[PDB]
RNA sequence: GAAGAUGAUCAGAUACCGUCGUAGUCUUAACCAUAAACUAUGCCGACUAGGGAUCGGUUGUUGUUCUUUUAUUGACGCAAUCGGCACCUUACGAGAAAUCAAAGUCUUUGGGUUCUGGGGGGAGUAUGGUCGCAAGGCUGAAACUUAAAGGAAUUGACGGAAG
């Protein structure tokens, strides 16, 4: 078998954390990344780690991965989150200006003393 | 079967009260329960209390505010001489400083504090404290 | 509840249980049965 | 200790209730405590079902069914692994697992 | 508490529950002290001023501390008709 | 050498949580024991009982030792602590701690007349743990501490004069005897009585008159 | 008391109600049955809407007298309610905790991420119960978004809703938070309209 | 011997003093 | 199908397994009176918390199927209620724990009442009495002996247990 333990993993999460935008889909390029970034004390630890690293990175690119976060998924996750529709899904336009509550609904506005259209 | 009113009536002022509750329902009534009832009231340890007629036994719900720690029946109506109250209020009372225990005598139902200043005694009823 | 009779007329009840309970107390029918002195090889004394 | 709060069985409100035989080993075991299994099979194993459609004198000859109720004991029930030991906490579960 | 010459000899007068009476005791985690906010009639919450209420562990931990609440609200004006006396 | 965690260490360090009972009028939970220190100069513990217990394993038992400690300032202060540890010395430490954080408030009271200094306790108080309830009674003012060495040792350590003492079930077992002391004792602020009647007003948590300095 | 402005407001009852807010649970629990106006006969529990507001003015005074705004924890576990608390903690100043809650959180004081809220407030008693537990061991009053079936122990403040509807978390968490800004003078009056929309704190399936 | 067995062993060692004595009334 | 006979198995099996088979199994008249005859939980009475089902009765009420097109058809559906067999959650409370809606309202110890136990054995034995056709049932000791026996749970180990 094959399963990469945890020091390889967690190094490459760290180093996509703080290094993605000058990492790339290529072992050799990370590689060589990974050489001038990180202090590793072997050289099959350091080819360990960029593979790995190539895998998250490759796998990125069809979409978001747990765990790991960089400082452009997550502005752009931001600047979804601040979205507001410039109509209203409460406005009451949508059903013309009436509510569709049943009678017994109708009867409990009526008794807080609304007279609102249904 | 039913054999003491009295007992039932504390019984259930006691589960109500250690259930947080403010008020209990008593059926059936009767006088002891209510000179009992107004004995505990005068003391302070329960709030007023209301007599339901019903052209029958009656029943009588009764307002609770907190203070009551126990009340209860000592069944038998145990005979107690003058100088047995003693032991009495030792057995049953938390502390000599607070407490009662509530006696019927001749002179009518009151708690011993009561009965020691008039010089009474009788059988015992019950307590409370 | 307790399973004794708590009646104020009682007495008779409680005193005869008692009377028969304590049968099953080894100290106290050792000596009304008079063990020591019919079946003890001293006979009931301290020196022999 | 007691192992189970219904005793093993499913009598509750009756004094007895008559035996079953086991299907196993012919031991006499109470209806309510009995394992019982409702089994529907094919009366013809899925291998042999085109075989016997290409024989048949019909065409579209709705093939039968069999049924029966099955009863064991707890140990033959056990044996045959028709229900295993669960865990103190799994016991109490009753509904029917999928 | 206290002595014949009038002196309170006891430490820490401790506090009670608002829907029961019961003692707040010293290790009842599960107590809380409510405060609630005083509101003008311009609408803005004055600083400081509270109206607070404690209830013990028990009643929270029975689902009554809601209805409490409801109850003390409620006669102190701080609510209007959602608690019937009436059930 | 200290730095806080909690707020009401912070609030503690600083010289604005002064007394214990602020701590126990608010209920507030206290997970560090320097608080305790801080507040309780003067607190003097005693070792009760040290068990050894075992659990079994393929290669043999293994041994861990077992620490009761009893801890008070004999003046209405008093708290328990058990644990165990692979040596009895730091067994005996980490009770310690535990037994500092524990501690309680005791209400003392008066068999009958209110003459000098409460002496024994307001009430009659039980409690129980295991098999074993302990029931403590108030004694008059010239009594000692009628009871078994560990008790006495409890109830000393409380502050406590005067007190009678009834156990049932196995006093034997230390820790159930010494646990059902410490539950006892301490309904002595649960018990209402008359002359706690009254209503007091509901004094602002000195976490919130301090906010600020308890952030960080 | 409360003067007459603090009452239901038209444009409240109608936000509230397009958004299925007075549905309420099939069964109802005992304690919530003050809170139930009329059961339809299909089986849902009418919520009176009148009483869900008097409990959000409430909550938001308790929320408001907390002297340090960053001492209100708001939580959510539900899918359906995580954006809310985290818009709710962005407008108000809170502490926010959406997902999974760490067993520990207020307890545990040398976990990372160990907190001292003064008060919390939890979307739903069920999916929440673990905040809601460990509030219980540390003497935190809670505020919970209530449906006809919530649980209620441990619970101080019900704010009876529907917390099952994706509209309604949205709603209830906007109306909590636009009564904290008003009670703290953010918003400067309660007539003016304020900046956000209530489809900010509304959740979104990932593909829009 | 499985409570029920010593019982069955008494049974028959007391029905032998019923004959034993039997002999003689 | 006890007994018995007999074939296997086995070191031996007068056992388990196979084949027979007497009493018995059934019934009518009489006896016998015992079971892990168990919920191993006396009976009467009051009180204390949430939930959905279900059987019997009664009372108000349909987007339902059906007499017949409809009533006083019937079934089903929705609500209340008294009684019952139970169940689920909680644990305020109880408990040594397992667990318990009672095994709660019990050192804060008293609603009424019956029965039973007092370390383990000897022993439910001996003896006397009594009931029974008998088998046996009921009542029921002592000498002597002994430091534990026992309950519930924990960790391990083991299992011709499971995965
Ligand atoms: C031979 N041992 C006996 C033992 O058999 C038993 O004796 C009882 C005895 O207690 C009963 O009798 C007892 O209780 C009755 C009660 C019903 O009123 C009293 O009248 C009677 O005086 C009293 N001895 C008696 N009816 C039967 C004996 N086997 O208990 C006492 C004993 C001495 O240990
Ligand atoms: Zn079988």
């Amino acid at each position: 078998g094959r399963v990469r333990t945890k020091t390889v993993k967690r190094a490459s999460k760290v180093l996509i954390e703080r290094f993605y935008p000058k990492l790339t889909l290529d072992f050799e390029t990370n590689k060589r990344l990974t050489s001038e970034i990180a202090v590793i004390q072997s050289k099959r630890l350091r080819n360990k780690i960029a593979g790995y690293t190539t895998h998250l990175m490759k796998r990125i690119q069809k979409g978001p991965v747990r765990g790991i976060s960089f400082k452009l998924q997550e502005e752009e996750r931001e600047r979804k989150d601040q979205y507001v529709p410039e109509v209203s899904a409460l406005d009451l336009s949508h059903t013309n200006g009436q509510l569709e509550i049943d009678a017994d609904t109708a009867d409990l506005v009526k008794s807080l003393g609304f007279k609102i259209p249904v | 079967t039913r054999t003491s009113v009295l007992a039932d009536a504390l019984n259930a002022i006691n589960n109500a009260e250690k259930t947080g509750k403010r008020q209990v329902l008593i059926r059936p009534s009767s006088k002891v329960i209510i000179k009992f009832l107004t004995v505990m009231q005068k003391h302070g340890y329960i709030g007023e209390f209301e007599y339901i007629d019903d052209h029958r036994s009656g029943k009588i719900v009764v307002q609770l505010n907190g203070r009551l720690n126990k009340c209860g029946v000592i069944q038998p109506r145990f005979n107690v001489k003058i100088n047995d109250i003693e032991r009495w209020t030792d057995n049953l009372l938390p502390a000599r400083q607070f407490g009662y225990v509530i006696l019927t005598t001749s002179a009518g139902i009151m708690d011993h504090e009561e009965a020691r200043r008039k010089h009474v005694s009788g059988k015992i009823l019950g307590f409370v404290y | 509840g307790k399973g004794k009779p708590r009646g104020l007329n009682s007495a008779r009840k409680l005193r005869v249980h008692r009377r028969n309970n304590r049968w099953a107390d080894q100290a106290y029918k050792a000596r009304l049965l008079g063990t020591a002195f019919k079946s003890s090889p001293f006979g009931g004394s301290s020196h022999a | 200790p007691k192992k189970r709060a219904s005793n093993g069985r499913n009598k509750k409100g009756r004094g007895h209730v008559k035996p079953v035989r086991c299907l196993n080993c012919a031991r006499c075991v109470p209806k309510d405590k009995a394992i019982k299994r409702v089994t529907i099979r094919n009366m013809v194993e899925a291998a042999a079902v085109r075989d016997l459609s290409e024989a048949s004198v019909y065409a579209e000859y709705a093939l039968p069914k069999l049924y029966n109720k099955l009863h064991y004991c707890v140990s033959c029930a056990i044996h045959a692994r028709i229900v295993r030991v669960r865990s103190r906490t799994d016991r109490k579960i009753r509904t029917p697992p999928q | 508490m206290e002595n014949d010459k009038g002196q309170l000899v006891e430490l820490y007068v401790p506090r009670k529950c608002s829907a029961t009476n019961r003692i707040i005791k010293a290790k009842d985690h599960a107590s809380v002290q409510i405060s609630i906010a005083k509101v003008d009639e311009d609408g803005r919450a004055i600083a400081g001023e509270n109206i607070t209420y404690a209830l013990s562990g028990y009643v929270r931990g029975r689902g009554e501390a809601d209805d409490s609440l409801n109850r003390l609200a409620q006669q102190d004006g701080l609510l209007k008709n959602v608690w019937s006396y009436s059930r | 050498g200290w730095t806080p965690v909690t707020k009401l260490g912070r609030l503690v360090k600083a010289g604005k949580i002064t007394s214990v009972e602020q701590i126990y009028l608010h209920s507030l939970p206290v997970k560090e024991y320097q608080i305790i220190d801080l507040l309780l100069p003067d607190l003097k513990d005693d070792v009760m009982k040290i068990r050894s217990v075992q659990k079994q394993t393929r290669a043999g038992q293994r041994t861990r030792m077992k620490a009761v400690v009893v801890i008070g300032d004999s003046n209405g202060h008093v708290g328990l602590g058990i644990k165990t540890a692979k040596e009895v010395a730091s067994a005996i430490k980490a009770a310690i701690v535990i037994a500092k954080l524990s501690i309680i408030p005791i209400r003392r009271g008066y068999w009958g007349s209110n003459l000098g200094q409460p002496h024994s306790l307001p009430c009659k108080v039980t409690g129980k743990c295991g098999s074993v309830a302990v029931r403590l009674i108030p004694a008059p003012r010239g009594k000692g501490i009628v009871a078994s060495p560990v008790v006495k040792r409890l109830m000393q350590l409380a502050g406590v004069e005067d007190v009678y003492t009834s156990s049932s079930g196995s006093t034997r077992t230390t820790e159930n005897t010494l646990k059902a002391a410490f539950a006892a004792i301490g309904n002595t602020y649960s018990f209402l009585t008359p002359n706690l009647w009254a209503e007091t007003p509901l004094a602002a948590s000195p976490l919130e008159v301090y906010a600020e300095e308890a952030a960080a | 008391s409360l003067p007459a402005s603090f009452d239901l407001t038209p444009e409240d009852a109608k936000l509230l109600l397009a958004a299925n807010v007075h549905l309420g649970a099939k069964n109802v629990q005992v304690h919530n049955k003050p809170y139930v106006y009329k059961t339809r006969p299909d089986g849902m529990n009418i919520i009176n809407i009148g009483k869900t507001w008097e409990k959000i003015v409430l909550a938001a005074r308790i929320i408001a007298a907390v002297p340090n705004a960053s001492d209100v924890a708001v939580c959510s576990s539900r899918t359906f309610g995580q954006r809310a608390v985290l818009k709710f903690a962005a407008h108000t100043g809170a502490t926010a905790i959406a997902g999974r809650f760490t067993p520990g959180n207020f307890t545990n004081y040398i976990t990372r991420s160990f907190k001292e809220p003064r008060l919390v407030v939890v979307t739903d008693p069920r999916t929440d119960a673990q905040a809601i537990k460990e509030s219980s061991y540390v003497n935190i009053p809670v505020i919970a978004l209530t449906d006809m079936d919530s649980p209620s122990e441990y619970v101080d403040v019900a704010i009876p809703c529907n917390n099952k509807g994706k509209h309604s978390i949205g709603l209830i968490w906007w109306l909590l938070a636009r009564e904290v800004l008003r009670l703290r003078g953010i918003i400067p009056d309660r007539t003016t309209e304020w900046s956000v929309m209530p489809d900010l704190y509304f959740y979104r399936d990932p593909e829009e | 011997m499985r409570d029920k067995w010593r019982k069955k062993r008494v049974r028959r060692l007391k029905r032998k003093r019923r004959k034993v004595r039997a002999r003689s009334k």
